[PDB]
């Protein structure tokens, strides 16, 4: 009798100890008489611990409980494109049922060691500071760690917007579909975000998964995992996907809540022992597949929220260890006028130049190393002592390179527009220009090439590299413009 | 037949009720107990099992005897809603506490209700002029948006709000709902005086605002529900009436503070810092209800308390994410004598964009930040060496910076009894031009003192001239 | 009926049989069954809030005012020593079959 059903013994705080259910599986979905569904996480002889996806004011002692017989899964396929679903994969935008092609589980095994490929495919983020210093690669997971109100989401958001350059195209192997995963955010914000995507015709290749704070803790916990399965889909069918988690810091808080309430002993700061295993079996799910598998791939941009700039924290360290580098963002640099406030000193990419564009690779070789020297000289000129020709020369250029990296939000720049700017920087053609001039210089120089030397922009774009001839013309195009005005 | 039960345990603000009948009341329901003093209201929290339930007292549990009879209400704590609540002081329970007779309202909705659907969410980018320099210039508030006023103890969170009510509630045109959660009972009374004198609340006439109080003197159960009571009233005018409403809350922190006192007795495993595991959710369900929908707009000014001046504290740290505008007060600034002690650096808003406040406004603001920032980054040097060691360029930025900081201060009409200086209301238009003029270096001759507690930019030059005659 | 659980009574009443307390151990054991059916008891016989040696004391109150005390003032602590007060009713049943085998397992010469 009780094999497929059970009576509730206690209920509260989204937890429900039901009695019976001696044939239910681990992590299996269930349904109460009230209509509200739940998830079984603790299997014990006496009772079964279940977590509620909705309010608990509806469940009461002695209520009937039924099982689903299936592990919590979510609808997947192209249909979701442009739609906004919740943890479970149900539509929340109000635009009809989700037309899915298949259904995959929440928890999926990470791709094999055999079916992998070294990351070689770039991920144009449109951010010069990024594509030049810490390039992204199809199949890696680049962290975006920083304090509140710095510009973490910004970096991610602009990326999706930049993809419009190829998603409107015909070629598939070049496009890059985007999966935003809002977790812990308020519905107000999510609404405004999705509004902004549409204002840029970026919603058509974008899938959004909402797990606002108001929803139940188990939703916020499951949100990322289900969302990942959504993206994995493209990876398997030989397409490219780009998922953004924002943010795992909240997810751990959520997952911490189920543990404590299920009366599971806490580790450090109340987080469950396996809190690491929470993000490890998530990020590893994204990687570059073998040619046999489809040459498919899934890129990940995890987001973390530090307190007081303390990266030595419990959760952040757990994730820094997994991610293929991190884009550290400091509040202090933001006010100084460095926007986006990317600290090069601490931001790195483990894939490195392999992922970066070949063209942009040439124009900026030791650029990151040079910016390191700049901060070295910038700190030493604090003494208030005169500087020779060497220490002032690099100080002049290093100060302007930092000003060239500043780029406005919602303004992704193609590759053909980044190369030229960086070119004139690393060489030293901006040294002879005032700092408050670098601003308009960028826009003016671009308009110059798009009008006159447009042929070059077309070669850099297609070729993606720099030939002996292309450098010659590019060289002369730069000097000619400096002379102007 | 009324459902009845007996008490089995009484620990603090937590009473365990048991029902002989096989029908148990759901969660979030109310209960009442007969006493010589009146009636004690209970609220279901969780079903411990064995036809026993755990509930949270709404008032003192002194005198409660084990096995005493308990009557069921049949519905979650409800409170009267409608224009009938205006000009009346409602209690956490939903009963008049101003001694002016019962609130004859038409309908009575429960304090517990689910947050607006994602599709119902409506976003807006309209600016809201307050008159406050440090705000309308740096982090302007938005119409029907969420406002937050963080800060330690005695930094200026209430006094800041009082001014907002003296400048917006008057020229508003809609309705207002003030709810004092865990605050000095005295401030409530004096607040009542102000509403009467200003005429916002006329006993004989009509009123424009409703007063709901769950002061700190009240036990934890109340300090936990009061916020919900006040909110239910305001969401009525939002959907039912579909009219602009100003929701003033102070202080919102008490909401989680009051819940962390009982979480222990409820049998929950304390999370780090002592706060209950479900901090994120509870705080979530509250903020998600306080928002603008497609039926009406609501501007909320919530004040948040900062324990031990720690912004990393889980309580306030989970509040920022639920705000479209954040104005943090650092006691390190108030002690300087600068008021309001707004910290330009930490302060953020969503309206700080050139596509809204204008290109010039964006540039002027940014310049102010950079200047203030450069002063902070050299602060270490100043205490050690001094300005003598500062470079020519750096030394000029400091003075200018120090001028901008002092200029940020603004005399408050509400705080005139503290500063002894008549209030000063400055328009956004003049404020921008003002700082912009200071950036251009058109006032580097005027002494810094002339920027301290000054209203309009004209008043600076005026005050500078007055100091010439005082010099002997 | 099974064996291990049924042996509990037979391994406690075994000594009882030598005396003939089967009545004081079989009639008492019947109490443990009704105590489990008691909803209020379920919140005490299985409450992890008491303790490992505390709840055992409160038992005496149900051992000195129910029927227990002699051949049940040991099985009581044992029944609530590890937490076998959930399927204990099955152990009492075996006693009825084991309590009948003791009558035949005796030098019947008289
Ligand atoms: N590139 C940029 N240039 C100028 N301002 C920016 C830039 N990127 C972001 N901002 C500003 O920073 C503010 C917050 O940015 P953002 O949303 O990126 O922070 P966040 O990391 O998402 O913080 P939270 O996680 O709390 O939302 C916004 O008001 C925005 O105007
Ligand atoms: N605009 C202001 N100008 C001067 N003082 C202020 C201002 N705002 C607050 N204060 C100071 O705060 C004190 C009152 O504290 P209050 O604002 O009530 O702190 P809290 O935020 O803890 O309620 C007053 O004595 C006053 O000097
Ligand atoms: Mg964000
Ligand atoms: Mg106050």
């Amino acid at each position: 009798n009780l094999n497929e059903t059970g009576r509730v013994l206690a209920v509260g705080d989204g937890i429900a100890r039901v009695f019976g259910l001696n044939n239910i599986q681990a992590e299996e979905l269930v349904e109460f008489s009230s209509g509200v569904k739940g998830m079984a996480l603790n299997l014990e002889p006496g009772q079964v611990g279940i977590v509620l996806f909705g309010s608990d004011r509806l469940v009461k002692e002695g209520e009937l409980v039924k099982r689903t017989g299936n592990i919590v899964d979510v609808p997947v396929g192209p249909g979701l494109l442009g739609r906004v679903v919740d943890a479970l994969g149900n539509p929340i935008d109000g635009k009809g049922p989700i037309d899915a092609a298949g259904r995959s589980r929440a928890q999926v095994k990470a791709p094999g060691i055999l079916p992998r490929r070294s990351v070689h495919e770039p991920v144009q983020t449109g951010l010069k500071a990024v594509d030049a210093l810490v390039p992204i690669g199809r199949g890696q997971r680049e962290l975006i760690i920083g304090d509140r109100q710095t510009g973490k989401t910004a970096v991610a958001l602009d990326t999706i917007l930049n993809q419009k350059r190829w998603n409107n195209g015909s070629d598939e192997s070049k496009k890059l579909y985007c999966v935003y995963v809002a977790v812990g955010q308020k519905r107000s914000t999510v609404a405004q975000l999705v509004q902004t995507l549409e204002q840029h015709d970026a919603m058509k290749y974008s899938i959004i998964v909402a797990a606002t704070a108001s929803e139940a803790a188990p939703l916020q916990y499951l949100a990322p995992f289900t969302a990942a399965s959504i993206g994995e889909w493209f990876r398997d069918n030989g397409k490219h996907a780009l998922i953004v988690y924002d943010d795992l810091s909240k997810q751990a808080v959520a997952y911490r809540q189920l543990s404590l309430l299920l009366r599971r002993p806490p580790g450090r700061e109340a987080y469950p022992g396996d809190v690491f295993y929470l993000h490890s079996r998530l990020l590893e799910r994204a990687a570059k597949l073998s040619e046999k598998e489809g040459s498919g791939s899934l890129t990940a941009l995890p987001v973390i929220e530090t307190q007081g700039g303390d990266v030595s924290a419990y959760i952040p360290t757990n994730v820094i260890s997994i991610t293929d580098g991190q884009i550290f963002l400091e509040a202090e640099l933001f006010y100084k006028g460095i926007r986006p406030a990317i600290n090069v000193g601490l931001s790195v990419s483990r894939v490195g130049s392999a992922a970066q564009v070949k063209a942009l690779k040439q124009v900026a070789g030791s650029l990151k190393l040079f910016l390191a020297q700049y901060r070295e000289v910038a700190a030493f000129a604090q003494f208030g002592s005169d500087l020779d020709a060497s220490t002032k020369q690099t100080l002049v250029r290093g100060e302007r390179l930092t000003q060239l990296l500043k780029q406005n939000q919602y303004s992704p720049l193609a590759t053909e527009e980044q190369v030229p700017l960086i070119y004139a920087g690393v060489n030293g053609h901006l040294d002879g220009i005032e700092l408050s001039r670098i601003g308009e210089f960028e826009s003016s120089f671009l308009s110059y090439l798009k009008s006159n030397h447009n042929e070059l922009l077309t070669e850099i774009r297609e070729k993606g590299e720099l030939s002996k001839e292309l450098l010659a013309s590019l060289k002369s195009a730069t000097e000619s413009f400096v002379a102007t005005f | 037949t009324p459902i009845t039960g007996k008490v089995t345990a009484v620990i603090g603000a937590i009473v365990d009720v048991h029902f002989e009948q096989s029908e148990l009341p759901a969660i979030l329901n109310a209960l009442e107990i007969k006493t010589p003093q009146g009636k004690l209201v209970l609220e279901v929290a969780q079903h411990l099992g064995e036809n026993t339930v755990r509930t949270i007292a709404m008032d003192g549990t002194e005198g409660l005897v084990r096995g005493e009879k308990v009557l069921d209400t049949g519905g979650p704590i409800s409170v009267p809603v409608g224009r009938e609540t205006l000009g009346r002081i409602i209690n956490v329970i939903g009963e008049p506490i101003d001694e002016r007779g019962p609130i004859k309202s038409k309908l009575r909705k429960p304090i517990h209700a689910d947050p607006p659907s994602f599709a119902e969410q409506s976003t807006s980018a309209e600016i809201l002029e307050t008159g406050i320099k440090v705000v309308d210039l740096l982090a302007p508030y938005a119409r029907g948006g969420k406002i937050g006023l963080f800060g330690g103890a005695g930094v200026g969170k209430t006094v800041f709000i009082q001014e907002l009510i003296n400048n917006i509630a008057k020229a508003h045109g809609g309705f207002s709902v003030f709810t004092g959660v865990g605050e000095r009972t005295r401030e409530g009374n004096d607040l009542y005086r102000e509403m009467k004198e200003t005429g916002v609340i006329n006993l004989e006439g009509e009123s424009k605002v409703a007063l709901v109080f769950g002061q700190m003197n009240e036990p934890p159960g109340a300090r936990a529900r009061v916020a919900l009571t006040g909110l239910t009233i305001a969401e009525y005018f939002r959907d039912e009436e579909g009219q602009d409403v100003l929701l003033f809350i102070d202080n919102i922190f008490r909401f989680t503070q009051a819940g962390s006192e009982v979480s222990a007795l409820l049998g929950r495993i304390p999370s780090a810092v002592g706060y209950q595991p479900t901090l994120a959710t509870d705080m979530g369900l509250l903020q998600e209800r306080i928002t603008t929908t497609k039926k009406g707009s609501v501007t909320s000014v919530q004040a948040v308390y900062v324990p031990a001046d720690d912004l990393t504290d889980p309580a306030p740290a989970t509040t920022f994410a639920h705000l479209d505008a954040t104005t943090v007060l650092s006691r390190g600034i108030s002690e300087l004598g600068i008021y309001p002690a707004v910290d330009p650096l930490d302060s953020k808003s969503r309206l700080l964009d050139a596509a809204v406040v204008g290109q010039e406004h964006y540039d002027v603001a940014s310049k102010v930040q950079e200047t203030l920032q450069t002063y902070k980054s050299l602060q270490d040097i100043i205490a050690i060496l001094g300005m003598d060691e500062l470079s020519e360029q750096d030394k000029l930025t400091v003075e200018r910076a120090r001028k901008i900081q002092r200029f940020l201060s603004q005399p408050f009409a509400v705080a005139e009894v503290f500063t002894g200086i008549p209030g000063k209301l400055v328009r956004l238009k003049d404020t921008v031009a003002s700082f912009k003029a200071v950036l251009e270096g058109k006032y580097d001759n005027i002494p810094e003192h002339a920027f301290y507690m000054v209203g309009g930019i004209e008043d600076v030059v005026a005050k500078a001239e007055k100091l010439a005659a005082e010099a002997n | 009926i099974y064996g291990i659980e049924g042996r509990y009574a037979t391994a406690l009443y075994s000594a009882a049989s030598k005396q003939n307390k089967l009545e004081q151990v079989e009639k008492e054991l019947l109490r443990v069954g009704q105590i489990l059916k008691e909803p209020k008891m379920a919140a005490s016989l299985l409450n992890p809030y008491v303790k490992r040696s505390v709840k055992v004391k409160s038992l005496s109150d149900m051992t000195a005012k129910e029927k227990f005390s002699p051949l049940t003032s040991n099985l009581i602590n044992l029944l609530a020593e590890n937490g076998r007060l959930t399927n204990t009713p099955a152990v009492i049943s075996a006693f009825s079959t084991m309590m009948s085998v003791h009558r035949g397992e005796v030098p019947c010469t008289v």
